[PDB]
């Protein structure tokens, strides 16, 4: 019931982010305005009949 | 690397504390660019109602 | 009850692999680890109230 999940380090695709949007990011992080990283780790099941 | 169309992402996770603690489950290096992995250990029940 | 599904034979977008991943491909393909091909096709149904 225990399983070593061993995820690579180097990015599954390239980061795929608009220029415009990419700048978006960096004077939404120039500000006071407070945003929060994003860890998602999703776990899926096989299907079960 | 090349030109900014080809961002990529690498992540290397650093153990709270004290990262030789025997608690922890080494991380073996990736056999084809030599960095670690990242290791999350899952406890997965298997009963339903 | 019976439609012709017919997908186009060029890819729909490029193919979006690190060059680090696709590396990682190449080395795993190169060992006796075996790894399976995925061939996975979804129908999805218009929603119904």
């Amino acid at each position: 019931d225990i399983l070593i999940v061993r995820f690579r380090p180097e990015s599954e695709i390239y980061w795929p982010i608009s220029q415009d949007s990419r700048n978006a990011m960096i004077d939404k992080l120039s500000r006071n305005t407070s945003v929060n990283f994003e860890v998602s780790l999703e776990f899926t099941r096989p299907y079960d009949p | 690397g090349k030109s900014q169309n080809e961002k990529m992402w690498i992540a290397t996770s650093e153990h709270p504390g004290d990262q030789n603690a025997k608690l922890w489950i080494k991380t073996a290096n990736t056999t084809y660019s030599g960095r670690p992995y990242l290791q999350v250990v899952g406890f997965i029940d298997r009963a339903f109602p």
